[PDB]
């Protein structure tokens, strides 16, 4: 079967710019290839048919390329709105096949995040449970270490963190951190602060909320 | 108008069988070919199998072991695959897309979501996150609210149906004790809350509930 | 209206359905065959007329048997039809001849 | 002549698990490639033929894929009856060769 083979695996590139990714058949398969994007959790779309073809609807951004075994995914111009993943596919020989993929990525100006730290809900102690969540909202870059503190003292169980593939609206990420407790070991603390140590700042951006 | 419809999830036990559906709307050709692709988590797309359903033949990828069986109901539209004994490795997104007999997938379906587990469907619990009583604020407020102790994904977060799509951020999920685990973000201007309602629409499919939470502030 | 003529002109609506389906169930005989090319309806399309005027370049042919089945209905039908054209030119001619000295 | 290579020459694996041996043709041979199996003194037995067309008697564990020149004999669930020699031979050009061999082992 035809071999479809995209490198890089990961592209990465300053907004605006002009971005290329390859898709070599592992033999001659005329201009039978054919472009997909797929953004984090959606469904592929088409965007290049029959290698250079273009489908209506997609941006006049995308262009494709080639023929034979080299084929080429243009976009002049990038934009957050392109961070996916892309895959070439051939119609030359059965079975169709794809591509490995390719992840399109941003390099965006540092920004440091937003932190929103929120107390358990009373729905959820009602239930006894007790979960304190925080944001760290629309960083970049994604490099980010947050840290718990109950009554100052550091903590660190019961947390999970949680971080989203580059943004397709900004090109930032963001992370959401998780402590969890019983109504419990909640009812007896003070104050919970959730501290966001980012290459934007030495000092540590913090946010603290005592449950009275 | 929506071409290609599958059902957002299917929980299934290890070596039992589910049966996905896949059915079509729009222009239908005798040269329509249904094609159904599966991609694992974090990896790319794998064709599986193909079916011609003017005449009922169908072909699978013969690189990987066949648990699939198409097979396309004339009248209703349909095409439908029937995975059988399935096991953790079977656990994927499964879509299905229209192929014009010119080689290209012209449109996929959203997929269907397929997680073989043991563990029992648990509808999502969604409680709300509103800022704190001593938190400043300034232009924007940032909202949201909490999805937890729900099994087998996927759950689809919406903020007021939809009408509000700028500044959402749906984390995630984290698995701890087969029970998923995430949360959504919001960010509006502090000025238009809560003047203006703020809802979660929160949907999951394995358990056939979508639940709304309106976020207010806190007493 | 002469039968030549009709004959010519069935077997040219003949031959167009013969490559149209002949297309179609190329491709449903092709499929399924691994490195087979003839799977797409266009070029199927164009692979059965360049057989039914017997060129056949080589660019496209069929690899499973069901497609060499189809492809040789498509060689005859398209052989034939050809032949039966030139045989109501023959036809015509000689009917003509005749008239050119008298009969 | 085309020459059929087999690599890697012997294969460990876990009772149960899944198992690909890999044949690959010198130059293009379309699906003219068939495999054999050969256990501790007995004679070569055909498992699948023309690359994936199956041969009846044949444990429904074994399968065939490839086309061209790079072909896979997979063996779904391996078990002790299965350790033995496994050979591919190619008929798309004269004269028919055969592949060095790869031992599988449990």
């Amino acid at each position: 079967d035809i071999l479809l083979t995209q490198s890089p695996a990961i592209l990465s590139v300053s907004p605006g710019e002009r971005v290329s990714f390859s898709c070599r058949a592992s033999q001659s398969i005329g201009t039978d290839i054919h472009w997909y994007q797929q953004r984090t959790n959606g469904s592929p779309r088409l965007l290049i048919k029959y290698a250079s073809e273009s489908i209506s609807g997609i941006p006049s951004r995308f262009s494709g390329s080639g023929s034979g075994t080299d084929f080429t995914l243009s976009i002049n111009s990038v934009e957050s709105e392109d961070i996916a993943n892309y895959y070439c596919q051939q119609s030359n020989r059965w079975p169709f096949t794809f591509g490995s993929g390719t992840k399109l990525e941003i390099k965006r100006a540092d920004a440091a995040p937003t932190v929103s730290i929120f107390p358990p809900s009373s729905e959820q102690l009602t239930s006894g449970g007790a979960s304190v969540v925080c944001f760290l909202n629309n960083f970049y870059p994604k490099d980010i270490n947050v840290k718990w503190k109950i009554d100052g003292s550091e903590r660190q169980n019961g947390v999970l963190n949680s971080w989203t593939d580059q943004d397709s609206k900004d090109s930032t990420y963001s992370m959401s951190s998780t402590l969890t407790l019983t109504k419990d070991e909640y009812e007896r603390h003070n104050s919970y602060t959730c501290e966001a140590t980012h290459k934007t700042s030495t000092s540590p951006i913090v946010k603290s909320f005592n449950r009275n | 108008q929506v071409q290609l419809q599958q059902p957002g999830a299917e929980l299934v036990k290890p070596g039992a069988s589910v049966k996905l559906s896949c059915k079509a709307s729009g222009y239908t050709f005798t040269s329509d070919w249904i094609h159904w692709v599966k991609q694992r988590p974090g990896h790319g797309l794998e064709w599986i199998g193909e079916i011609i359903p003017s005449y009922g033949r169908a072909n699978y990828n013969e690189k990987i072991q066949k648990k699939a069986t198409l097979t396309a109901d004339k009248s209703s539209s349909t095409a439908f695959m029937q995975l059988s004994s399935l096991t953790s490795e079977d656990s994927a997104v499964y879509y299905c897309a229209r192929e014009r007999g010119d080689g290209y997938f012209a449109v996929w379906g959203a997929g269907t979501t397929v997680t073989v587990s043991s563990a029992k469907t648990t509808p999502p619990s969604v409680y709300p996150l509103a800022p704190g009583s001593a938190a400043q604020t300034n232009s924007m407020v940032t909202l949201g609210c909490l999805v937890k102790g729900y099994f087998p994904e996927p759950v689809t977060v919406t903020w007021n149906s939809g009408s509000l799509s700028s500044g959402v951020h749906t984390f995630p999920a984290v698995l701890q004790s087969d029970l998923y685990t995430l949360s959504s973000s919001v960010t509006v201007p502090s000025s238009s809350w809560p003047s203006e309602t703020v809802t979660c629409n929160v949907a999951h499919p394995a358990s056939s509930t979508k639940v709304d939470k309106k976020i207010v502030p806190r007493d | 209206s002469a039968l030549h003529w009709r004959a010519a002109g069935a077997a040219t609506v003949l031959l167009v359905i013969v490559l149209l389906a002949g297309s179609y169930l190329a491709v449903l005989a092709e499929r399924g065959a691994p490195g087979a090319q003839l799977i797409t309806y266009p070029r199927a399309l164009w692979w059965s007329v360049q057989t039914a005027t017997t060129v056949g370049y080589g660019d496209l042919y069929p690899v499973t048997l069901w497609g060499r089945c189809v492809a040789v209905v498509v060689m005859v039908a398209g052989i034939t039809s050809f032949g039966l054209v030139t045989a109501a030119l023959a036809t015509w001619f000689v009917g003509r001849e005749q008239e050119r000295r008298g009969h």
